[PDB]
């Protein structure tokens, strides 16, 4: 049985090798990309947006702001939003149609 | 009274003065940080015994 | 045994199956992160309309006055009852769909707001000496009357 | 050391073991010596009856010497380890010498006789020549004193950097 | 009654790590035993042989385990006659046991086997076996049983007087991973010890410190009490006084008194007091072997004497030092102090003809090299503590998939609507 | 963002109706890139330059000091949040500034900034002689 | 209350003995009678080891049963005629009665449940104050640290500066109850401006404490500033005739006498409780200071000058300095051959370095310890 | 000595949190394995 | 694990004094430590400081 098993395992030993060495690859190519997706999203910020004052945040990654236009919406907050700095009503950068907190 | 930082040598009838200015601030804040941490550790372990 | 036990030496190598095990998660976790920031286009989908519920009814659709505009009677999200929906409370309205996106938390109360605006010192007993007989009377006319109206 | 009462008796033990320990001292093998202590760990062992000679002999040179030398004189209640004595004796003196080289630069000859336990004045300069000690009319110099040098210039930045590097690896590799 | 657990423990007979869990409760499964309850195994089961064995005293994967229950039964019953004989019959069967899982179970077995034992036939005849399968299991790659067995034979060398045999034993040893922290500390304990007796202290403090870390707590006292005894000794010999918060921790403070009477002797640097104390508590110190360690201190005490006499005096006539240290002669002194100087203790010189020590300064105030090393060493520690925690912490990991198809479709629909508009 | 295409968000204008999109790529050279690499490089005399020490000391004295006040913050957050959840958590930390990301982030500057300065000297002393 | 004095006198009886069988013991017993105490009588008897009159115990327990019965009954009538602020008060009399009956757990629980009521501030705070009070009474510690935190919050929220002062008197006295005198310095020293909390002790006692600790842990120019020039002390420090005499002796460079008064007061500390075995820590330190203060103006001075000043023999003086020099607590160093003493100044770094490393090690040992625990 | 050190504390605290998530997790899973 | 620990403890010893200690098995710790040492020194010193000076009075 061995000459079929004891020998058919060496493959396995390589499977962990084929993948053990490749696995590090995803860890490695992800981190470089990790900086991409974060930067690529920068467009979300743009430049000609509509300032708003912060109101309240339903919870994680959400809140209700005020629009200078008078709108007041439940909007979404970019992962970047160095939160800590979100008192109770901030003048705030608003995406226009994505309409969310920049 | 710590006024001018020196010492008298009565053997020779002399007065020495010094220019002190070494009480370093950095090292002080470092020691203070160790205190605040030594409080945080205890409080951290107070939750461990509960989670373990 | 010769080759027999041999299988064991290499068989135990399964250890590498776990570490990679730590990898997958460890690796899959990034994939979510790297992919998570991809749906960021979602922010573009649209916006959300908070709203002020006038009240719910029959036929299935919450009656509501948003904010600048006015009253709309509109359907809810499937994930909420009509019954769990009370009057005077904020809720995410699907913007263009003008159906409930979700129900935000708190409403703020009006009577509480009135009380705040009045600002009448919150005074605890232990701070008024020379006002017992009254207090007693008060207790008699209020505290006792309530604590045990059965008295 | 084998289970028995009539087997382990012979007083050739009591003298022989002590002889052995003393051998180990003679060869400057301290590791083996203390290992032997742990071995012999004779529970029912009063003080050290004869065996204090090598033990005590060791403990005292763990520091002082005069007491040790005294032990040298007290082996003559003993055997051919006198030869070992003449070993150990010399084995001590260099020490004092190797001590006093760094101790202080200046000795009157009679004082060197006092330290090194000579009963002779000429044996001194015999030894000092053998030690290469320039002698000035009974008064010896051991100069140079010290070269308080190496103010750090080879392992101050070449090691730390790697350390830093390491540390930073310790910081980097931490990933 | 309680035998249900013994049956419930048998429900751990499925496969592999169950045994581990099976052992845990089985640790406390020995609370209740009756000889008639022994007949339970008689009804539990080869079978005939088992029954016979039971009778004498008074499925296989659990056969070994029930044999454990037989040993536990006997040993805990005080009765050595049947207990001892049984081990010989039980130890053999379970030993030659051509099973891999059984090796783990036998470790508890061996743990008792040596224990009750007394002499040669047990130190010698029983040791040859532990080394035998020690090699066998070593090739069988069962970590736990190995480490345990190794510990047992080490403990044998130290019930003997042989440190060397155990030392060179270590020299050819490789220890394995997957362990039980208690066995791990048993090792580190014996290791540190023999490592010390051979004079090398600075690596002993290490292994004993680990014996403090890796040891469990609950009530595992006597091991801590004992070790500490060795802990205090090493810390003392190495020349570093331990802090009081040591001689007063727990119930052990009642046994550390001797060592608490040593440091008072040592710190003061007064020889006569030391010696007198050694005579006082000697017998007490003999019940363990810390004694012959302690009797080495006569060097350290005097070192302390000298260092204190140095810090508190710029120059002293030899006469006075010889008076403070009670010693016979000045000639004795300058040997002792001449020695202290070479060891980088005093930083002095000696004026011989006037016979007074004169003492070096602290020009070495801010060496900078010292604090740096101490600082460097510390940083590596914080790092490791941060690396190990990142490699361990890093391990309910599943249930992953953001985005969606249902919603995506909805979004698409919305977009289409917008387009239409 | 770049777009190239020819006739027959954007769908409002008939991306596919009046016109249609195309695709884009970039012809390259191993050198071109090599110039661009030095874009975010440093100078020459750089690497051996040692920022004003005295001034640096302020960073460690001033930086460490600022952290000290935080040290207590982290203590209060562990002793507090110690008995809560994540939804309750958002109320706490969306408001104020948890001292966690401050100690870890703050340590970053001290670590690398100090190591570079320490390392720089180690080289100048041995090398430059 | 419970009146501390019971505890202080108790400790007095414990003393190295001293027996006696004088004022103390019968003072205690006298306040068992009028206090119908019990949990002592067994607690104390088991401690001191001198019980008798099984009858007296029974009488005390009986009357206790009577009143606990009564308060329980009173409370019962309230449950049917509440009386929120009232109920809690009868409770305050309950656990309070446990204080007169000096049973810890009981007043503890009683008070706690009264907090669920309390509602106000003086009840939810001052009651806590008493709860800790018990702490001071028993000679505990943690039981207090956790409650001084509570009151700390209650005061941080609102309250006033009247409760904060008593508070600082408690915290302070506590700080003295440990080796923490620095924290007690400012705390107590600042407690002279106000001290309505005669609950614990009188005013001149307190005075002696704040002056003691002040002398110990204050600098020379801030000693002159905050204590030697204490408007509230001058009128009091004239009321005394011991600590003050020492304090002045120092400040004014009149050493030799300073010592005598130092020994005196030492022989007055071992009697107290706040110090208990600290009488050995205090004097040790007060020895160093003077030696320090004496040298500071000299780069060299001769022993016989010092010994002469303090009025002791050389050999003993040398023997004393030998304690403090090797520990780097004193920047002197001695030359016995010529009987001379020269002073080597210390470097700031040398100070912190030694302190930094010590502190760092303490944190490291604690970090690792509990690391392994959470690791497994 | 401060940065590295305190930083290590931060990892430690984080580890503790993880153990919290695991412990709670197995409790609920093993709970569910009942039915 | 606890049981294992206990077993280990048992093997390491029993023990005589350890048992006694266990039987005895409190108190606190205060804050910090070292070095206690002897006592009855200060007044002893003064008792001698007198005597000393008294001897020096005798001088």
């Amino acid at each position: 049985d061995l000459y079929s098993r004891y020998k058919k395992l060496q493959q396995e030993l390589e499977f962990l090798e084929v993948q053990e060495e490749y696995i590090k690859d995803e860890q490695k190519n992800l981190k470089k990309e990790f900086l991409h997706a974060q930067e690529e999203v920068k467009r979300i910020q743009s430049i000609p947006l509509v300032i708003g004052q912060f109101l309240e945040a339903v919870d994680q990654n959400t809140a209700i702001v005020g629009s200078t236009t008078g709108s007041n919406y439940y909007v979404r907050i970019l992962s970047t939003i160095d939160r800590e700095l979100l008192k109770p009503n901030a003048s705030v950068a608003l995406h226009k149609h994505s309409n969310a907190l920049v | 009274d710590k006024k001018f930082h020196g010492i008298l040598d009565q053997g020779e009838g002399v007065l020495i003065i010094f220019d002190e200015p070494p009480v370093d601030k950095t090292y002080e804040a470092a020691l203070e940080t160790i205190q605040n941490m030594s409080k945080v550790v205890d409080s951290l372990y107070n939750k461990a015994k509960k989670l373990t | 045994y010769l080759s027999k036990i041999e299988e064991l030496q290499l068989i135990v190598n399964d250890k590498s199956q776990n570490l990679r095990r730590l990898q997958a998660q460890r690796n899959e976790l990034n994939a979510k992160v790297r992919l998570l920031r991809e749906e960021l286009q979602l922010l573009q989908e649209q916006g959300s309309y908070v709203g002020e519920v006038v009240r719910a009814m029959d036929k299935k659709k919450v009656l509501v006055k948003v904010h600048p505009e006015g009253k709309f009677v509109v359907d809810v999200d499937k994930n909420i009852d009509i019954n769990d929906v009370t009057p005077n409370c904020r809720v995410a309205l699907r913007n263009d769909s003008y159906t409930l996106h979700k129900i935000l938390p708190n409403k703020v109360d009006p009577l509480v707001s009135l009380m705040m605006v009045e600002k009448v010192p919150d005074s605890t007993y232990e701070m008024i000496g020379g006002l017992d007989k009254q207090i007693k009377e008060i207790k008699e006319v209020i505290e006792l009357p309530v604590k045990h109206p059965e008295l | 050391f084998d289970y028995k009462e009539q087997l382990p008796e012979s007083a050739y033990m009591h003298q022989l073991l002590g002889l052995n320990l003393l051998f180990l001292l003679s060869q400057n093998r301290v590791a083996e010596f203390h290992t032997e202590l742990e071995r012999l760990p004779a529970k029912d062992i009063q003080t050290n009856v004869y065996i204090k000679h090598p033990v005590s002999l060791e403990q005292y040179l763990m520091e002082g010497s005069y007491n040790k030398v005294f032990l040298a004189k007290g082996n003559i209640p003993a055997e051919s380890y006198t030869f070992f004595i003449d070993i150990l004796l010399d084995t001590i003196r260099d020490e004092i010498a190797g001590c006093i080289e760094k101790a202080y630069e200046k000795i009157l000859f009679t004082e060197a006789t006092r330290i090194l336990f000579f009963n002779t004045p000429k044996k001194m300069t015999d030894y000092a020549k053998k030690r290469g000690w320039v002698l000035g009319p009974n008064n010896y110099y051991s100069f140079a004193s010290q070269q308080q040098k190496p103010e750090d210039t080879t392992i101050p930045s070449t090691e730390l950097a790697k350390q830093v590097i390491e540390y930073a690896r310790q910081l980097e590799m931490i990933v | 009654a309680a035998a249900a657990e013994h049956s419930q423990r048998e429900l751990d007979t499925v496969t592999l790590e169950d045994i581990k869990e099976h052992v845990k409760q089985l640790e406390k499964a020995v609370s209740g035993k009756e000889p008639r309850f022994v007949l339970r195994a008689l009804r539990m089961l080869t079978s005939r042989r088992l029954n016979h064995y039971v009778l004498y005293k008074a499925l296989p994967e659990v056969e070994a385990y029930l044999q454990l229950l037989v040993v536990i039964f006997m040993m805990n019953s005080k009765r050595y006659k049947e207990a001892q004989k049984i081990s010989d019959d039980l130890m053999q069967k379970i030993s030659t046991q051509n099973r891999r899982a059984l090796d783990l179970v036998a470790a508890k077995c061996y743990y008792y086997h040596a224990r009750v034992y007394e002499f040669l036939d047990k130190l010698d005849v029983v040791r040859s076996f532990l080394h035998a399968r020690l090699r066998t299991a070593t090739l069988r790659h069962d970590a736990d049983g190995q480490a345990t067995l190794l510990n047992l034979l080490l403990r044998n060398y130290l019930h003997y007087s042989l440190y060397d045999q155990a030392e060179k034993l270590v020299s050819k040893s490789v220890f394995p991973e997957q362990a039980n922290n208690n066995e791990w500390a048993r090792y580190l304990y014996y290791t540190g010890r023999i490592k010390a007796i051979q004079l090398e202290y600075s690596e002993a403090r290490r292994t004993m410190t680990n014996a403090l870390r890796k040891a469990p707590q609950h009530t595992a006292v006597g091991f801590k009490q004992t070790v500490h005894k060795l802990l205090i000794v090493v810390e003392l010999l190495l020349g570093e006084i331990p802090d009081r918060l040591q001689f007063r921790q727990p119930s052990l403070k009642r046994s550390l008194m001797p060592y608490f009477l040593l440091t008072q002797a040592v710190r003061t640097g007064n020889l006569a007091k030391f010696n007198q104390v050694l005579d006082q508590f000697g017998e007490k110190f003999q019940a363990d072997g810390t004694y012959t360690l302690i009797i080495r201190l006569r060097h350290n005490v005097i070192k302390t004497g000298v260092r204190m006499i140095s810090l508190s005096y710029s120059r002293i006539s030899l006469a006075d030092i010889a008076q403070k240290l009670q010693l016979d002669s000045p000639e004795d002194a300058e040997f002792i102090v001449a020695k202290a100087i070479r060891d980088g203790v005093i930083e002095a010189s000696i004026n011989h003809e006037k016979g007074y020590v004169q003492s070096k300064e602290m020009i070495d105030i801010y060496s900078t090299r010292e604090p740096q090393l101490a600082f460097h060493q510390r940083i590596s520690f914080c790092l490791d503590i941060h690396n190990m925690s990142v490699k361990a912490m890093r391990f309910s990991y599943n249930k992953d998939l953001e985005s969606a198809e249902e919603r995506r479709e909805r979004e698409q629909q919305d977009l289409e609507f917008a387009k239409e508009m | 963002v770049i777009d190239a295409f020819r006739l027959i968000q954007a769908l409002i204008h008939g991306l596919n109706r009046h016109y249609y999109s195309i695709t884009i790529n970039y012809r390259k050279n191993e050198l071109e890139q090599k110039m661009l690499l030095n874009l975010h490089k440093k100078s020459w005399m750089e690497g051996l330059t040692l920022q004003d020490y005295s001034e640096h000391c302020k960073h460690n004295e001033s930086v460490v000091k600022e952290m000290l006040e935080l040290a207590k913050n982290y203590n209060k957050a562990v002793e507090e949040e110690d008995k809560m959840t994540p939804e309750q958590l958002a109320i706490k930390n969306v408001g104020k500034q948890d001292p966690k990301r401050h100690l870890e982030e703050h340590v970053d500057v001290l670590m690398t900034s100090n190591i570079v300065q320490c390392l720089a000297a180690m080289l100048d002393t041995v090398v430059f002689k | 209350n419970p009146d501390l004095r019971i505890a202080q006198l108790r400790f007095l009886l414990s003393l190295p003995e001293h027996r006696g069988d004088a004022a103390v013991r019968d003072e205690l017993m006298a306040a068992v009678r009028d206090n119908n105490m019990a949990p002592y009588y067994e607690a104390l008897c088991k401690s001191l080891d001198w019980q008798i009159d099984v009858d007296l115990l029974n009488k005390m327990k009986k009357a206790n049963e009577d009143e606990l019965k009564r308060l329980d009954e009173e409370l019962e009538d309230a449950e049917k005629n509440l009386g929120e602020s009232e109920i809690r008060d009868a409770m305050m009399a309950k656990a309070e009665y446990l204080c007169r009956i000096g049973d810890k757990e009981g007043a503890l629980t009683a008070f706690r449940k009264t907090y669920d009521k309390t509602v106000a501030l003086g009840h939810r705070l001052d009651i806590v104050f008493y709860l800790l009070r018990i702490g001071l009474f028993y000679m505990d510690n943690d039981l207090i640290t956790r409650n001084t935190e509570k009151a700390k919050s209650l005061i941080e929220e609102g309250g006033d500066w009247d409760r904060r002062n008593r508070l600082k008197v408690y915290q302070g006295l506590y700080c003295v109850a440990i080796r923490d005198f620095k924290q007690a310095a400012e705390l107590f020293l600042d407690t002279v401006s106000t001290f309505t909390s005669y609950e614990l002790m009188d005013y001149k006692t307190f005075v002696t404490y704040t002056v003691y600790v002040s002398m110990i842990a204050l600098e020379r120019p801030d000693l002159r500033e905050k204590v030697i020039k204490g408007a509230e002390i001058l009128e009091v420090l004239h009321s005394l005739p011991a600590v003050r005499q020492y304090l002045f002796s120092l400040y004014e460079c009149r050493y030799s006498v300073f010592f005598q008064s130092l020994a005196v007061v030492e022989q007055e500390m071992k009697k107290d409780w706040l110090f208990a075995p600290h009488y050995r820590y205090y004097v040790r330190e007060m020895r160093i200071h003077a030696y320090s203060q004496l040298l500071e103006s000299y780069r060299s001075l001769t022993l016989g000058y010092m010994a002469e000043a303090f009025g002791v023999g050389v050999e003993f003086i040398d023997q004393e300095l030998s304690r403090f020099i090797a520990a780097g607590r004193l920047h002197c160093k001695i030359d016995k051959v010529n009987e001379i003493v020269e002073t080597n100044r210390p470097d700031s770094k040398n100070w912190q370095y030694q302190e930094t490393i010590k502190k760092g090690d303490l944190l490291l040992n604690r970090v690792q310890k509990l690391s392994r625990v959470i690791n497994m | 000595y401060l940065a590295s050190l305190i930083r290590s504390v931060v990892a430690l605290h984080n580890l503790i949190n993880n153990k919290i998530a695991n412990r709670d997790a197995e409790k609920k899973e093993g709970q569910e394995k009942e039915e | 694990e606890k049981k294992q620990p206990v077993d280990l403890g048992l093997l390491e010893e029993d023990d005589e004094f350890e048992e006694f200690p266990a039987e005895d098995w409190d108190a606190h710790v205060w804050e910090d430590n070292w070095d206690d040492d002897n006592v009855e020194d200060d007044f002893s010193n003064q008792l001698r400081a007198e005597l000393e000076k008294h001897g020096y009075k005798m001088e």
